[PDB]
RNA sequence: GUGGAGCCUGCGGCUUAAUUUGACUCAACACGGGAAACCUCACCCGGCCCGGACACGGACAGGAUUGACAGAUUGAUAGC
């Protein structure tokens, strides 16, 4: 269901709910205003990515775990220039904090439900 | 009964003829009616220099600017004050009518 | 020009919220006239539009100290491309 | 920061302070019932204002 | 000789005097400027002549700190201590000795440059 | 022309490749310990640390310094 | 009357970092609405800063980099 998620990660970001970067990360997971994060991997991070994931481990932090930085920046979508086309050149973007106001969705509902399985 | 219509205008013809036509629309409806009074219009005075530069000669404007008061008192209702001072006002003219 | 990235968007909001905008050329100005509520300082406004005419979105003219600048299509539909929104609503200018 | 500098001489008062807000010039400003305006733009714009030769 | 004395006033009462006191003592415009008060741009002179009688030695003047306030009267606070007074172009090198009070900063770098009129 | 003065630098700013890493404190088992003072504020009501400069203590995004 | 006289203002000359720069019968010379302390202001002098838009490069959300509380010669609470 990655169509879904990229639609629900669009909404979110038309909503503007989303708060982003490792840093902003931490914050929101301290504020507790993370419903999910996700983190990537295959990457040079021995102590970052153990200590967001003893962080999400912490307190009630829900983990996806993306492979690729590259990868990740490409599906968030945010310096696509030239939509007529292909991204240009997608910088690799580690880990994302969704704060969810719009969870009124399907797609939503249905990856809660995957959750559940 | 008592209402005080306080008409100013730059333009002179417009307010009295604004004011004509609604002090004699009122002598139509028949109430207590003030007559125009026409305050005493004063005169703004301005003096300005035509050159861009310094020189050129030194030039002075002797500029007046009149401004005309009439006024009208009525004695009567709100309602049909209301009626005829709607009808029969012209942009110049700028009418003010305070209710007691 | 630094701005504050909820200017960014409440700024573009304005734009559309409003087509068209009118300014006074003015750099010395603590707070802009006609739009008082936020500080919006007349220098960002008149550093962003004219960024935003640079950039073709508005129309210029200039009278005594202000520009005034008309907002065209391609300013609605980029405004609405930029926040998300539907095709349903409008600016005042463009409802009726 | 820069918004303790931008802006910081003080203009408290005269043609200096106050200027036109056609030519932002300080050069004959009509300041009498706040009309604040230079003897340019005062004789450039005499006609619309209101203002006549009657003498 | 002996110590200074303004009307009534030795320069040891002088500087143990309040600042609106003073005022009353000396004159009507100084009193005045004392009463109407410093700016921030001149209390970092007061600060900054502090910190330079704390590094001066004892047999030197004080490090100089500089003020563009030419139009600015040199205050018993202000006594001891060195201020480069802005021209525009330069700062003068002033130590501001007791009788410096009630008067300008700006009076120790002459604005006009002093004429000769028959230089060539 | 020729300038007395060498030009000056951009100041370059002392980048740490994860800077963030340095920032918690690793254990083999599941935790984070915020050793140093967290702001009570409520958009960090924790993990954000404070400088820690060679004298006292500092606060970044809000910018406040507590001296010793 | 003025002119001689003391002085207001505007002007020449000089010097100056700069005195932005204009005019010499009328039609230059309290002229630039020129009563400019700063501002004006241009001119000049130290140093910042970009208010070098926008486009495209790079850059990079594992945070580009402005703003940024310290101490240091600084007018100043310019991370200059
Ligand atoms: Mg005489
Ligand atoms: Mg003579
Ligand atoms: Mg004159
Ligand atoms: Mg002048
Ligand atoms: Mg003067
Ligand atoms: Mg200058
Ligand atoms: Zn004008
Ligand atoms: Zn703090």
């Amino acid at each position: 269901v990655n169509t879904a998620l990229q639609e629900v990660l669009k909404t979110a970001l038309i909503h503007d709910g989303l708060a982003r970067g490792i840093r902003e990360a931490a914050k929101a997971l301290d504020k507790r205003q993370a419903h999910l994060c996700v983190l990537a991997s295959n990457c040079d991070e021995p102590m970052y990515v153990k200590l967001v994931e003893a962080l999400c481990a912490e307190h009630q932090i829900n983990l996806i775990k993306v492979d690729d930085n590259k990868k990740l920046g490409e599906w968030v979508g945010l310096c696509k220039i030239d939509r007529e086309g292909k991204p240009r050149k997608v910088v690799g973007c580690s880990c994302v904090v969704v704060k969810d106001y719009g969870k009124e969705s399907q797609a939503k509902d249905v990856i809660e439900e995957y959750f559940k399985c | 009964h008592r209402i005080r219509i306080t008409l100013t205008s730059r333009n002179v013809k417009s307010l009295e003829k604004v004011c004509a036509d609604l002090i004699r629309g009122a002598k139509e409806k028949n109430l207590k009616v003030k007559g125009p009074v026409r305050m005493p219009t004063k005169t703004l005075r301005i003096t300005t220099r035509k050159t861009p530069c310094g020189e050129g000669s030194k030039t002075w404007d002797r500029f007046q600017m009149r401004i005309h008061k009439r006024l009208i008192d009525l004695h009567s209702p709100s309602e049909i004050v209301k009626q005829i001072t709607s009808i029969s006002i012209e942009p110049g003219v700028e009418v003010e009518v305070t209710i007691a | 020009m630094l701005m504050p990235k909820k200017n960014r968007i409440a700024i573009y909001e304005l734009l559309f919220k409003e087509g068209v905008m009118v300014a006074k050329k003015d750099v010395h100005m603590p707070k802009h006239p006609e739009l008082a509520d936020k500080n919006v300082p007349n220098l960002h406004v008149m550093k962003a539009m004219q960024s935003l005419k640079s950039r073709g979105y508005v129309k210029e003219q200039f009278a005594w100290r202000h520009f005034y600048w008309y907002l065209t299509n391609e300013g609605i539909q980029y405004l609405r491309d930029y926040l998300h929104l539907p095709p349903e609503i409008v600016p005042a200018t463009l409802r009726r | 920061g820069h918004q303790q500098l931008y802006w910081s001489h003080p203009r408290k008062f005269g043609q200096g302070s106050r200027s036109c807000r056609v030519c932002s010039n300080r050069h004959g400003l009509i300041r009498k019932y706040g009309l604040n305006m230079c003897r340019q733009c005062f004789r450039q714009y005499a006609k619309d204002i209101g203002f006549i030769k009657l003498d | 000789f002996r110590k200074f004395t303004y009307r009534g006033v030795d320069l040891d009462q002088l500087l143990d005097m309040s600042y609106e006191q003073l005022m009353q003592l000396y004159s009507a415009r100084q009193r005045r400027r004392l009463s109407r008060g410093l700016r921030r741009k001149q209390h970092s002179l007061l600060k900054r002549l502090r910190k330079a009688k704390k590094e001066a030695p004892p047999m030197e003047k004080p490090e100089v700190v500089k003020t563009h306030l030419r139009d600015m009267i040199i205050l018993p606070e202000m006594v001891g201590s060195m201020v480069g007074v802005y021209n525009g172009k330069t700062f003068n090198q002033v130590e501001i000795k007791p009788e410096m009070i009630g008067h300008y900063l700006g009076e120790f770098s002459i604005t006009y440059k002093p004429v000769k009129h028959g230089r060539p | 022309k020729s300038y007395t003065t060498p030009k000056k630098n951009k100041h370059k700013r002392k980048k740490v490749k994860l800077a963030v890493l340095k920032y918690y404190k690793v254990d083999e088992n599941g935790k984070i310990s915020r050793l140093r003072r967290e702001c009570p504020s409520d958009e960090c009501g924790a993990g954000v640390f404070m400088a820690s400069h060679f004298d006292r203590h500092y606060c970044g995004k809000c910018c406040l310094t507590y001296c010793f």
